[PDB]
C-alpha cells in the first residue's frame, strides 16, 4: 500500500520532467544544455542555460 | 544592395548563425553611414560652391 504511492508520485516526477515546457521546449528532462540567452547588443554576449535530468 | 553591405542572406536560426546576422546588420550599418558621411561632406562642398559661384 505505501509502494502503490511510491510509484505513482515516482511516475509524477517523470511526467513533471518530460511534460514542463517553454514556448514547446522541454526544461527539465536534461536537453536543455548549452542553451544561450543574448543579454547585451553585440555577437556573442551570452548567459548559457543549463539544466540536468530532473 | 543586400549584396553590396553583405547582408545578403542573414541566417538566424541558431545563436551562432543569429550572432553572424547581428555582425552583418551592424557592419552595414557602419557601411552605410560612411556612404552617407561621403554624401553628406560632399554636399557641404556644394553649399559652399554654390555660395560661392553665385
Amino acid at each position: 500500500a505505501v509502494q502503490q504511492e511510491i510509484n505513482q508520485l515516482a511516475s509524477e516526477i517523470t511526467r513533471i520532467a518530460s511534460t514542463t515546457q517553454f514556448n514547446t521546449m522541454n526544461l527539465i528532462d536534461g536537453n536543455f544544455t548549452s542553451k544561450k540567452l543574448q543579454v547585451g547588443s553585440l555577437c556573442g554576449q551570452a548567459i548559457t542555460i543549463d539544466i540536468s535530468d530532473m | 544592395s543586400a549584396t553590396g553591405l553583405g547582408v545578403s542572406g542573414l541566417v538566424v536560426s541558431s545563436f551562432s548563425a543569429a550572432g553572424k546576422a547581428m555582425s552583418a546588420a551592424q557592419d552595414a550599418i557602419s557601411y552605410v553611414s560612411s556612404m552617407r558621411s561621403k554624401l553628406g561632406a560632399l554636399q557641404n562642398r556644394l553649399e559652399h560652391t554654390i555660395s560661392n559661384l553665385d
